[PDB]
RNA sequence: GCCGUCGCUGGCAGUCGGCAGAGCGAGAAAGAGAGUGGCGCGGACGCUACGCCGCGACGAGUAGGAGGGCCGCUGCGGUG
RNA sequence: UGGAAUGCGAGUGCCUAGUGGGCCACUUUUGGUAAGCAGAACUGGCGCUGCGGGAUGAACCGAACGCCGGGUUAAGGCGCC
RNA sequence: GGGCCCGGGGGGCCACGCGUCCCCCGCGAGCGCACGGGGUCGGCGGCGAUGUCGGCUACCCACCCGACCCGUCUUGAAACACGGACCAAGGAGUCUAACACGUGCGCGAGUCGGGGGCUACGAAAGCCGCCGUGGCGCAAUGAAGGUGAAGGCCGGCGGCGCGCCGCCGGCCGAGGUGGGAUCCCGAGGCCUUCCAGUCCGCCGAGGGCGCACCACCGGCCCGUCUCGCCCGCCGCGCCGG
RNA sequence: AGGGCGUGAAACCGUUAAGAGGUAAACGGGUGGGGUCCGCGCAGUCCGCCCGGAGGAUUCAACCCGGCGGCGCGGUCCGGCCGUGCCGGCGGGGCGGAUCUCCCGCUCCCGUCGGCGGGGGACCGCCCCCCGGCCGGCGACCGGCCGCCGCCGGGCGCAUU
RNA sequence: AGACCCACUCCCCGGCGCCGGGGGGCCCAAGUCCUUCUGAUCGAGGCCCAGCCCGUGGACGGUGUGAGGCCGGUAGCGGCCCCCGGCGCGCCGGGCCCGGGUCUUCCCGGAGUCGGGUUGCUUGGGAAUGCAGCCCAAAGCGGGUGGUAAACUCCAUCUAA
């Protein structure tokens, strides 16, 4: 959980330009489904409109 | 990890609470291979019961 | 890794069938259709996959090369074999034993293979 | 009823609550209003600072918060007339007046005297008419570099004055901080009865004297 | 509390094993070399423990370190820390009962009257 | 969400959980604290004694603002300036001690929990506890009173 | 015999294969230890570990509590 | 020589619904001529509970209940029903 | 009768190498049968294309045994207690606020931007940090004025008379007892031709550090009561400690 | 779908068909009989190995060429990226600091001297980037060569395979 | 107001003329291509490398299903045409003859109101928060407030009717 590798950057004709990145390190961030379905469950209801008898 | 965040006034990626998760890596590894005692793999199965008499 | 990629998915990918009591997975690579850890065919480095050719003439043997893990278009290598059958299923005994290749799916490899060439002889 | 351990509760619902309740979904609307009618007063005052105008800076009241300095409502008329600034000129080139504010003390007075000082300095002043310019007037050369300013008018800060570590002195070490407080308390307490016992002691020693 | 069980004679050298999270204390002043085992470590607690030439296991690799748990100290946080236990017990309107009542607010005006002195009623 | 409720689990049987006996009723017993003095008199003198009656002096036009004076023990006084202050002044030879202003930090009184480390500084505050000059004295500090 | 529950907070990561060697149920602690001197290319299934397997006991229920529903209805985000 | 027998894993803390009309039997027992009456003690029951017997029956006798096969019983029975 | 049924002078023994000293007088090979860790046959027969074979349940009918109509209040309902002629659709623990405890997630002596501001879905989301004002927490206690959370030892001095108080300077230092998961040490020991002694592990009497938690005993902070001797000073006080 | 006409339920009714009928009907358990249909039944399974008879080949192994792949403690091959490692840098920098400190604006006082605010600089902590040495990974992160092995394509093998 | 120094010509009203957001109207991409299903289709299949064509337009609606390309639209710092408004620039007839500082001398305030008693209502406002009726009824270094009634005394802060 510590390697970062380099990373290609293609050109517009789908080949790498030479050009490499550094993985970002947000890329090794610990993957946690229960936050994001948590996080997603409570902002979606935030742009919802309210509706009344 | 090393460097917080830039863009954000205070913050930092969130820690991982286990830095290796290969389990099958960690469980063959020649540490925990010599604690382990033996595997037990025989199933006993229920005996039927004959009269001795 | 796999173990954290499974856990993940063991309930929750858009291969996941789950009806009449059963459940499968539909993803590439996996030979048995199995929602499990072993037959999975997207976590493991090093996976076998087993297919019939594009035209119904023998199979396709995919193995995942072990460098190119995060680039899927050259992850994959396929061989195409369209020998008899006894001889179909050792090149895949062999490509499996011998290379220490998955040695836990070789039955399951050698099943898929001789499900996929008795598919392939005439409907009677 | 109650049931066992809890907490004794007398909520405020025993009107008709439900007939005045102030819901808040226009809020995001209300945000864009304010935001667009900013928008649109910069423009309309530009180059004039958005903000406004300038505030002094004032101590806020009572001990909780007297240690803090924010922005007061307008320039006292003395700080005003301290700066050499007519009373009735200063809001048309954008100084805030408070004909009410008193200064009690120097520093506070100065310390705004010299704020209108650097702001008067600060302040690109164009002719009334273009073609005409006039005694007071800003130089053409810096007329063209005349950008509205965003944010408070030269905002107001709260800073300390750092202390640098020195030698302690015996004098300093001796001193008695918490005795100190506390006979200052009763002296405090004891100022008047005091004086209202020496007075009469006097009194009653005079009568025996004469 | 980590660096006062660990100061205890015989317990150098050892891992302090917590299952929970380890924060930081600003009372103290001097943080020793200590070798932890945590779920979580605070942002500040990692900075002083690690500046100090400690070591931050995780508990996959304490398992690697010490398979059988040779060599560890576990150690807990205080359980009955938490505001909650100040309410339990005896009900606070009974003879010798120090618990805490529940009151929305706390001053003169607030369930200090009658049964908590004498001068009403009674207290107890 | 509603669906994790009892209400979806009491459906098909009868009285929703509330018994056959003693029924859902209205207010069985009086609506909010009624009772205190009456047939609900245990729980209060149970649960909230000193509730009823009343005790002390009363003051009008209570200003919270004038009581102001947040403490800090001497325990967390160190925690007011920043990590390279404590240092430089414990590994200094002069003898020069840092000063701490508490009311910068936002506390007026210095209160005496806690043991300070053998360092000399300066404190100012606009208020102290006997225990925290003492204390503040046991290290070669000074307390410095400010208004 | 079969179903379920509870218990053993039971067993299985050892599928350690031709870079091989098949065991750890057995009355009675702790090593199928390491060393130093005196032709064939083969070998079922398994393991959604939230899984699979074994053994033993048990099973009435109003009011009431709890769990599990690959029970059912309508709409939203994803997916098929 | 864990200092009688026997049996059994225990301790502990939060939150908590319904209930707060009961009624019946052996024994004991108050009032009353007595009551399928009113009021108590003990245990066990019915209420909440089916099942075999008492022809029938809230409580009696036997016995308590997952869905089944074989065997044997309890209390009761074996002219015919 | 009991003494491996003491010792001497036809019938069963889970006796059967031997060198010895002497109480007493560590591996043979095979093969086969089975009352042996839960059933198999390496045993057979008949019938079958236009009237016959199989089809639990389901449709109708018959018979034997069983069998009173539900919901409800009730000690007790099949009740001569009440509602219910029948069918469809509708029909009853919700939402807001407060509080309590439990659980899950984030961060952690902090935490929270909710109000405000900046920058189709989008009224979303993103950001603010000299926007953390403010809430809750980090300190309690008293009606209030107010106060507001360990000490011990060494050396020296003043007073009273080896002991006590006060003042100086140096050392150590957040309590103890009982129980206590876990951890640590290790008397001895875990075999294979026989001895010596190693490297890795492994069990273990006894002995230690003792988490959380509990019981108990001390300590410290605030109110109040009793007793009493001192110490401070820009205010010598109905002062302060 | 024939003008209150999409679909067209139940209760209730007409007719047709089958069955039945003196303890109102209905109901649980166990069978039996009869129908409606279903098996789209009616000489009854499939699979592997081996023996034998008949045939027929995009014919087997082994070798040669080429491609791809796995692994290599290649006991220590080269080159790479790279260490959420450790060391020496006159290293070229960003962030932070309640650690220290030559220039200016305003201001009190005689043309001077002192105070507020405004900036360098030094120092410390951390981070980024450059350079040198050790140990290190390449299993969230690989290339060239050499070796072994596997697979595939093409040759050659032409038949007791 | 006066004296003394100092500084001043653009500020507005009514008319007249010329130059750079709002309402309305009209328009602006691309398949009805080849097979085929259908009562009819907007369906299915196809449209060389490449990938039918447009796409700043794949919102929606209509049309014999189910349509980015059939029609309306949609997109666009797209276009054209009217009307209104806003903002500048000149000419004419008018008004104003406009200020700052320092001294000298002068002037300065709201009454049946305040305030007080009592009553009634009202407020969190408690020896009376506000309001109102009736009675009493002001002062001028005064008056009001200073959250416990009152006398004395300092202060603070405003200036009611
Ligand atoms: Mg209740
Ligand atoms: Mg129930
Ligand atoms: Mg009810
Ligand atoms: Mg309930
Ligand atoms: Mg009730
Ligand atoms: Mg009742
Ligand atoms: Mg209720
Ligand atoms: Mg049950
Ligand atoms: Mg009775
Ligand atoms: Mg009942
Ligand atoms: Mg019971
Ligand atoms: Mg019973
Ligand atoms: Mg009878
Ligand atoms: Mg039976
Ligand atoms: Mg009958
Ligand atoms: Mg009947
Ligand atoms: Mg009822
Ligand atoms: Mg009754
Ligand atoms: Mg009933
Ligand atoms: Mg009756
Ligand atoms: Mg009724
Ligand atoms: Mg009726
Ligand atoms: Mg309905
Ligand atoms: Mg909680
Ligand atoms: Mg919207
Ligand atoms: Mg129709
Ligand atoms: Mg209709
Ligand atoms: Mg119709
Ligand atoms: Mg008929
Ligand atoms: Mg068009
Ligand atoms: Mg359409
Ligand atoms: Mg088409
Ligand atoms: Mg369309
Ligand atoms: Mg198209
Ligand atoms: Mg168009
Ligand atoms: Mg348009
Ligand atoms: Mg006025
Ligand atoms: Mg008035
Ligand atoms: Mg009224
Ligand atoms: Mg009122
Ligand atoms: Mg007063």
């Amino acid at each position: 959980a510590c390697a970062r590798p380099l990373i290609s950057v293609y050109s517009e004709k789908g080949e790498s330009s030479g050009k490499n990145v550094t993985l970002p390190a947000v890329f090794k961030a610990p993957i946690r489904p229960d936050i994001v379905n948590f996080v997603h469950t409570n902002l979606r209801k935030n742009n919802r409109q309210p509706y009344a008898v | 990890w090393r460097k917080a965040a830039s863009l954000k006034s205070n913050y930092n990626l969130p820690m991982h609470k286990m830095l290796n998760t290969d389990l099958s890596r960690i469980l063959k590894s020649p540490e925990i291979q010599r604690a382990l005692r033996a595997p037990r793999k025989k199933i006993h199965r229920r005996v039927l019961k004959k009269n001795p008499l | 890794s796999a173990h954290l990629q499974w856990m993940v998915v063991r309930n929750c990918s858009s291969f996941l069938i789950k009806r009449n009591k059963q459940t499968y997975s539909t993803e590439p690579n996996n030979l048995k259709a199995r929602n499990s850890f072993r037959y999975n065919g997207l976590i493991h480095r090093k996976t076998v996959g087993v297919e019939p050719a594009a035209d119904g003439k023998g199979v396709v043997v995919v193995m995942k090369r072990r460098s190119g893990q995060r680039k899927p278009a050259t992850s994959y290598v396929r061989t195409t074999i369209n020998k008899n059958a006894r001889a179909t299923l050792s090149s895949i005994r062999h490509m499996i034993r011998k290379n220490k290749y998955h040695p836990d799916l070789r039955m399951a490899a050698i099943r898929r293979a001789s499900a996929i060439l008795r598919s392939q002889k005439p409907v009677m | 009823a109650p049931s066992r351990n809890g907490m004794i509760l007398k909520p405020h619902f025993h009107k008709d609550w439900q007939r005045r309740v102030a819901t808040w979904f226009n809020q995001p609307a209300r945000k864009i209003r304010r935001r667009k009618a900013r928008q649109a007063r910069a423009r309309r005052i530009a180059p004039r600072p958005a903000a406004g105008p300038i505030r002094p800076i004032v101590r806020c009241p009572t001990v909780r918060y007297h240690t803090k300095v924010r922005a007061g409502r307008g320039f006292s008329l003395e700080e005003l007339r301290v700066a050499g600034i007519h009373k009735k000129v200063a809001r048309t080139i954008g100084i805030s007046v408070d004909p009410r504010r008193r200064n009690k003390s120097t520093e506070s007075l100065q310390a705004n005297v010299q704020r209108l000082k650097e702001y008067r300095s600060k302040l690109v002043l164009f002719p009334r008419k273009p073609s005409a310019p006039k005694k007071g007037d800003s130089s053409a050369e810096e007329l063209k570099l005349a950008t509205q300013l965003t944010g408070p008018v030269m905002p107001i800060r709260n800073v300390f004055k750092k202390e640098k570590a020195r030698v302690i002195t015996e004098e300093e070490k001796n001193f008695k901080a918490f005795a100190s407080l506390r006979m200052a308390r009763a002296n405090a307490r004891l100022f008047g009865i005091r004086a209202k016992r020496a007075k009469e002691a006097a009194e009653q020693d005079v009568e025996k004297k004469k | 509390r980590m660096i006062r069980k660990m100061k205890l004679p015989g317990r150098e050298n050892k891992t302090a094993v917590v299952v929970g999270t380890v924060t930081d204390d600003v009372r103290v002043q001097e943080v020793p070399k200590l070798k932890v085992c945590a779920l979580r470590v605070t942002s500040r607690a990692r900075s002083r423990i690690l500046k100090a030439g400690g070591k931050i296991l995780t508990f996959d690799q304490l398992a690697l370190d010490s398979p059988k748990g040779r060599g560890t100290v576990l150690l807990s946080g205080p359980r009955k820390g938490r505001e909650v236990y100040r309410h339990f017990g005896k009900a606070p309107g009974t003879p010798h009962s120090h618990t805490k009542p529940y009151v929305r607010s706390k001053g003169r005006k607030f369930e200090r009257a009658r049964g908590r002195r004498a001068s009403r009623g009674y207290k107890n | 969400p509603s669906r994790l409720r009892k209400t979806r689990k009491l459906r098909g049987h009868v009285s929703h959980g509330h018994g056959r006996i003693g029924k859902h009723r209205k207010h069985p017993g009086g609506r909010g604290n009624a009772g205190g003095m009456h047939h609900h008199r245990i729980n209060f003198d149970k649960y909230h004694p000193g509730y009823f009656g009343k005790v002390g002096m009363r003051h009008y036009h209570l200003k919270r603002n004038q009581s102001f004076c947040p403490t800090v023990n001497l325990d967390k006084l160190w925690t007011l300036v920043s990590e390279q202050t404590r240092v430089n002044a414990a590994k200094n030879k002069t003898g020069a001690a840092p000063i701490i202003d508490v009311v910068r930090s936002g506390y007026y009184k210095v209160l005496g929990k806690g043991k300070l480390p053998k360092q000399p500084v300066i404190v100012k505050a606009k208020f102290f506890s006997r225990r925290a000059e003492e204390k503040i004295k046991g290290v070669g500090g000074a307390c410095v009173l400010v208004a």
